[PDB]
C-alpha cells in the first residue's frame, strides 16, 4: 500500500483541510446580484422462487439441505422478501433453472409448476403446497413480534371456495389432497417421465421428509393454539378444557 | 515479556496484517513493551478522507438547529428573513459511518498519531504526570484516551483528564470522527481495539434490516 | 408558552380542585358518571364487518350517530 | 475533561399508573399489557390465563367462527352443488340450441 | 389450577426457527465446480502485483451496468494492489478479443475500472485462469 | 402431538397410513447443448421386445426414415434440455408412435 | 449496538425531533403536536399561515 506511506510523507491532517470530493457538490443561483437580478387484490400476488435461485441456496449451503426447506427459514435467510404493506398472499416458482437445479430435497411451496413437481419427485424430493393466509403469513415470516405483543398462536386459516380445488386437488399434492390417489398419483407422474419411481417409504429418513404440520397448524414444531415462553425460552401449552373447544371450533 | 495480539477475526490470506507498538503508561519509559497485530480489512483500509470530510459535516450539521425569526411585512403591526426555529438534521448509512472510521483509524496509525496501549491505568492521578508523560513520547498537544467502558475507567485517570482541556477522556463507544481529527494524537486500549474492530468488522454480511438488530 | 394540560383537561382539573372536591362523593360520582341515552331516531349497525374501500376487503365497522336536538322544553 | 457517561435507558418492565393523567391511553389499553408479557414474560408478571379468550370471548369466537369460517366438509359440499349447477348450465345451452 | 404447562421438548424447533444475522460461508465441496457451477478462489492465489478480492457473497466482484440508456458497462471493484498493472493485462487480453485497445476509465480512488461494453464472461473466465 | 378439528385424520379418513410402460434400460437417451440444442433418444427396433410385431412393423414402415443404418430408431426434438422437459417428451414420442402404430 | 439511533440524542422542538420537512410540512407538524396546547390567538394565526403556505407550494 503505497498510498499509505504517502501519507505519513504528508503533513498532519485537520478539520479545515478537509474539503469535498471533486464535482460532489454544484454550485447554486442566489439573488445576491444582476445573475439572479432581474428575472386486482383478491388475486393473490404470488411472489416465486426460480428454480436456479433455488438451486443456489443448496449449492452455497445457504439452507441446509437436510432440513426440510421452509419458507419461514428462506426469510430468515434473506432469500426472499415478502412485505406485508404490498399485501403478498401467495408463493410461486419460476421457469428459469429448470435445466440447472438437479437436487432432491422435500419442500413445501405454496404454488408449484406440474412439470417441477415431477422432475424434483424424480430426483427425489417430497413437495407438497399448503395455505397460509397472507395476515398469517405476515404473522409467519415473523413469528417473535407477535410473542412481544403477547399474541397466542392461532389456527391456520384455510382457503377460499376459490382456491378450495386447487389445494383439494391431487395431482396438485396440497394439504387438502385426497391420499388415496397419492400411491397411484405419484406411478402415473413416474410413468410420463418414465423414470423408475423411488417410494418415499424406502428413505431413511422417510418419516422427516413427509412429516407435515396439520391444516389449522401453522407451525411444524408448534401445534395451534400454543404459546411460547420466549423470556424463559420455554413453550407453554394451554391447560383449560374449553380452550381445546375453542381450537375445535 | 513482549505483549504478543493476533487479529480474533480471519485475517486475508492475501493481506498482511498489520503491527504496531503496544505501549503502557504505567512508567514514562514504558513506551514498548508488545507487538500487536491489527486486521487489514479495519486498519489498512484506503484513506479515504473525503467519507471523513462528510462525517464531519454530518457530525456539524445533523445537530445545527437555528431559532433565528424574524416578523415579515404582513406580520409588521423582511422579504426573505430567518423563519422560526430551522433545522438540518440528516442521516448517513451506518455503512459509510463505519467505513469513515475505519478510514480515520488507518490514517493515524500511518501517520504517527495513534498509540497503541494496554490499559489507562496511570500510577498517579496527577494532572501534571500526563501531560509531561505526552512531553517523554512528543505526542500531540492534544493527546485522545480511549477506553473500553465509562463504568471501569481508573479513578487516577479521570482526575488528570478532567483537569486537562487539551487532553479528553472517552469511552471506547464515545469514539467519533471529529474527536480524533481534532486530537493530535489517539491513545487506544488494547480491549478498545477489539472493541472497535468487532463492531467495525460486523458490517461483514451486512443483512439489510426489515427490523432493528436487537 | 405551551399549557402543560390541554384545554380539556382544564375542566378535569377544576372538578379535581377547590369546592368541586369537597362535594359529596355520592354526588360526584353521580355527575362522573356518564350513562347514554337510550337511542330512539338512529340504530347503530346490526353487522360488525363491511367491506374497505381501499384494499376491497371485509374490515371492522363504525357507527355514525344521527343528530338530534333536545330543546330546553 | 472528562467525556460525560454514555446514555443509558431503564431497563426492565415498566407499568404505567392507570390513575395519572399524564400516562397516555394506548399505555393502557390490554394490548400494550399484552405488550408487556411479550417483552419480559414472566418477569412482566401477566398471567397466562388471561391471554387466553375468556368463556365469554369463547361464546363470541365460536359464533364468529360459524358465521365467517366454513369447514372443510362444507367447502367441498358447496363445490358438488356447484358442479351440478355448471352441468345443469351446459345441459340447458346444448337441449335449448 | 394453572392454564399453562410448561415442556422443553418442542423448544428445539423454535431454535430453528431463530434467524441468524451472518450470511453463513461456503461449505466445503467434495468435487470443484459446485453442481450450480461456483468454485471457491483457486489456491495457491497467484502472485501477480494486483489481487482481486471476492465480494462478500463469494462471488467475483464484475457487475454489469449500462448508463444513460445506451452506454454498457462492466465494472471491477474489489481490486488491490498495482492496478495499472491489471489495467495493462487487462487491455492487452480484451484487444485481440474486443479487435482494438479497449475503453477504459480508471477510478484509483475507489479502485475500480470501468469498462464500456459488456464483456464480463470472458473476464470472468480470464479471472479464472489467474487464479483468482 | 396435537390433531386438529379439521385434521388430515378427519379430511382424509380413509388414508390413515405413511405409505399412502416405456422400459428405461432398453432406450438410450442424450442431451447435448450445440444458443440451440437437440435432445435425441435412440433404441434398436430389431431388439424392441416391447413392441408387438405388427407394432414393430408398422414402425420400421412409418419410422424407416428415423431408423438408423444400424436398425436403431431415434427421435429428437427441440423444446428444452433438461431431466424432465427433454427427454420425457423424446420417450413419450416414441410412446406415441407406438401407440399410431397400434392403430 | 444499534439500541439507540443516533436521531434519538436530538433536543429540540418536539415536532421536529429526528424528523425533517419543508415549511409546510413543518408548519402542520407543529401545529398537530402543540395545537391543543397553544394558545387561542396563536392557533388561529398558525391556521390563517398554514393557507398562505399551502397554496404557494401546492398551486405554484
Amino acid at each position: 500500500g503505497t498510498s499509505l506511506d504517502l501519507l505519513r510523507s504528508l503533513p498532519r491532517v485537520s478539520l479545515a483541510n478537509l474539503k469535498p470530493s471533486p464535482n460532489s457538490r454544484k454550485r447554486e443561483r442566489r439573488p445576491r446580484d444582476r445573475r439572479r437580478g432581474r428575472k386486482h387484490s383478491f388475486r393473490h400476488q404470488y411472489q416465486p422462487l426460480s428454480l436456479r435461485r433455488l438451486q443456489y441456496l443448496i449449492d452455497l449451503g445457504r439452507v441446509d439441505p437436510t432440513q426440510p426447506i421452509d419458507l419461514t427459514q428462506l426469510v430468515n435467510g434473506r432469500g426472499v422478501t415478502i412485505q406485508p404493506l404490498k399485501r403478498d398472499y401467495g408463493v410461486q416458482l419460476v421457469e428459469e433453472g429448470a435445466d440447472t437445479f438437479q437436487a432432491k430435497i422435500n419442500i413445501e411451496v405454496q404454488l408449484a409448476s406440474e412439470l417441477a413437481i415431477a422432475a424434483i419427485e424424480k430426483n427425489g424430493g417430497v413437495v407438497t403446497t399448503a395455505f397460509y393466509d397472507p395476515r398469517s403469513l405476515e404473522i409467519l415470516c415473523k413469528p417473535i413480534p407477535f410473542f412481544l405483543r403477547g399474541q397466542p398462536i392461532p389456527k391456520r386459516m384455510l382457503p377460499p371456495e376459490s382456491l378450495v380445488p386447487y389445494y383439494t386437488d391431487a395431482k396438485n399434492r396440497g394439504y387438502l389432497a385426497d391420499p388415496a390417489k397419492f400411491p397411484e398419483a405419484r406411478l402415473e407422474l413416474a410413468m410420463k417421465f418414465g423414470y423408475v419411481l423411488p417410494d418415499i417409504t424406502k428413505d431413511e429418513l422417510f418419516r422427516m421428509l413427509s412429516a407435515r404440520k396439520d391444516p389449522r397448524q401453522i407451525f411444524f414444531g408448534l401445534a395451534p393454539g400454543w404459546v411460547v415462553n420466549m423470556a424463559d425460552k420455554k413453550i407453554l401449552k394451554p391447560t383449560d378444557e374449553n380452550l381445546l373447544k375453542y381450537y375445535s371450533s | 515479556d513482549p505483549v504478543l495480539r493476533k487479529c480474533e477475526l480471519r485475517i486475508p490470506v492475501h493481506r498482511r496484517p498489520v503491527q504496531a507498538w503496544v505501549e503502557s503508561l504505567r512508567g514514562f519509559e514504558q513506551e514498548r513493551i508488545g507487538l500487536a497485530e491489527l486486521h487489514p480489512d479495519v486498519f489498512a483500509t484506503a484513506p479515504r478522507l473525503d467519507i471523513v470530510h462528510q462525517v464531519a459535516i454530518w457530525q456539524r450539521n445533523f445537530r445545527r438547529i437555528s431559532y433565528a425569526n424574524t416578523k415579515t411585512r404582513a406580520e409588521v403591526s423582511v422579504a426573505h428573513g430567518p423563519r422560526g426555529p430551522t433545522s438540518y438534521y440528516y442521516m448517513l448509512p451506518m455503512k459509510v459511518r463505519a467505513l469513515g472510521l475505519k478510514v480515520a483509524l488507518t490514517v493515524k496509525l500511518m501517520q504517527d498519531d495513534l498509540h497503541i496501549v494496554d490499559s489507562l491505568e496511570l500510577p498517579t492521578a496527577d494532572p501534571q504526570y500526563l501531560t509531561e508523560l505526552a512531553q517523554y513520547r512528543h505526542w500531540g498537544s492534544s493527546v485522545l484516551l480511549v477506553d473500553l467502558t465509562h463504568e471501569e475507567m481508573p479513578k487516577n485517570v479521570v482526575a488528570a483528564t478532567s483537569g486537562l482541556n487539551s487532553f479528553n477522556l472517552i469511552p471506547a463507544v464515545g469514539l467519533n470522527v471529529y474527536s480524533m481529527l481534532k486530537h493530535q494524537t489517539l491513545v487506544l486500549t488494547l480491549p478498545s481495539v477489539a472493541f472497535l474492530e468487532d463492531k467495525l468488522l460486523w458490517q461483514d454480511s451486512r443483512y439489510t434490516p426489515l427490523y432493528p438488530f436487537r | 408558552p405551551l399549557h402543560r394540560y390541554p384545554v380539556h383537561l382544564w375542566q378535569k382539573l377544576r372538578l379535581r380542585q377547590g369546592i368541586c372536591a369537597r362535594l359529596p362523593a355520592h354526588f360526584l360520582r353521580s355527575l362522573e358518571e356518564e350513562r347514554t341515552p337510550t337511542p330512539v331516531h338512529y340504530k347503530p349497525h346490526g353487522t360488525k364487518f363491511k367491506i374497505n374501500p381501499k384494499n376491497g376487503q371485509r374490515e371492522r365497522v363504525e357507527d355514525v350517530p344521527i343528530p338530534v336536538h333536545y330543546p330546553p322544553e | 475533561y472528562r467525556a460525560p457517561p454514555p446514555p443509558r435507558r431503564r431497563p426492565g418492565p415498566h407499568s404505567p399508573d392507570p390513575e395519572n393523567l399524564l400516562t397516555p391511553r394506548w399505555q393502557l389499553t390490554p394490548r400494550y399489557v399484552a405488550k408487556q408479557f411479550g417483552r419480559h414474560g414472566a418477569i412482566s408478571g401477566v398471567p397466562p390465563a388471561s391471554l387466553w379468550p375468556t368463556p365469554e370471548q369463547l361464546r363470541e369466537l365460536e359464533a364468529e367462527e360459524q358465521e365467517w369460517y366454513p369447514s372443510l366438509a362444507t367447502m367441498q359440499e358447496s363445490l358438488r352443488l356447484q358442479q351440478q349447477a355448471l352441468e345443469a348450465r351446459r345441459q340447458a345451452r346444448e337441449q335449448r340450441i | 389450577n394453572p392454564g399453562f404447562v410448561e415442556s422443553v421438548d418442542e423448544y428445539q424447533f423454535v431454535e430453528r426457527l431463530l434467524p441468524p444475522t451472518k450470511i453463513p460461508e461456503p461449505p466445503k465441496h467434495k468435487h470443484y465446480p459446485t453442481p450450480s457451477g461456483w468454485q471457491p478462489p483457486r489456491d495457491p492465489l497467484p502472485s501477480l502485483p494486483y489481487f482481486v478480492r471476492r465480494s462478500r457473497m463469494h462471488n467475483i466482484p464484475v457487475y454489469k451496468e449500462i448508463t444513460h440508456g445506451n452506454r454498457q458497462m462492466t465494472l471491477i471493484r474489489k481490486v488491490e494492489g498495482d492496478i495499472w498493472a491489471l489495467q495493462k493485462d487487462v487491455e492487452e487480453f480484451l484487444s485481440p478479443l474486443l479487435g482494438k485497445t479497449p475503453i477504459t476509465q480508471v477510478n484509483e480512488v475507489t479502485g475500480t475500472l470501468r469498462i464500456k461494453g459488456y464483456f464480463d464472461e470472458q473476464l470472468k473466465a480470464w479471472l479464472l485462469e489467474k487464479g483468482f | 402431538t396435537f390433531q386438529s378439528i379439521y385434521s388430515l385424520d378427519k379430511l382424509y379418513p380413509e388414508s390413515k397410513g405413511a405409505d399412502t410402460y416405456i422400459p428405461l434400460d432398453r432406450l438410450s437417451i442424450s442431451y447435448c447443448r450445440s444458443v440451440n440444442s437437440k435432445a435425441e433418444v435412440r433404441f434398436h427396433l430389431a431388439s424392441a421386445d416391447w413392441i408387438e410385431e405388427p407394432v414393430r412393423q408398422k414402425i420400421a414402415l412409418t419410422h424407416k426414415n428415423k431408423i438408423n443404418k444400424a436398425g436403431e430408431l431415434v427421435l429428437t426434438s427441440e423444446s428444452s434440455r433438461y431431466q424432465f422437459r427433454n427427454l420425457a417428451e423424446c420417450l413419450q414420442k416414441i410412446r406415441d408412435m407406438i401407440a399410431e402404430a397400434s392403430q | 449496538n444499534f439500541e439507540k439511533h443516533p436521531k434519538e440524542l436530538i433536543k429540540g422542538p418536539v415536532w421536529l425531533r429526528g424528523w425533517r420537512g419543508n415549511e409546510l410540512q413543518r408548519c402542520v407538524r407543529k401545529k398537530k403536536f402543540v395545537g391543543n396546547r397553544m394558545f387561542i390567538e396563536d392557533l388561529h394565526n398558525l391556521n390563517k399561515r398554514i393557507s398562505y403556505l399551502y397554496k404557494h407550494f401546492n398551486r405554484h
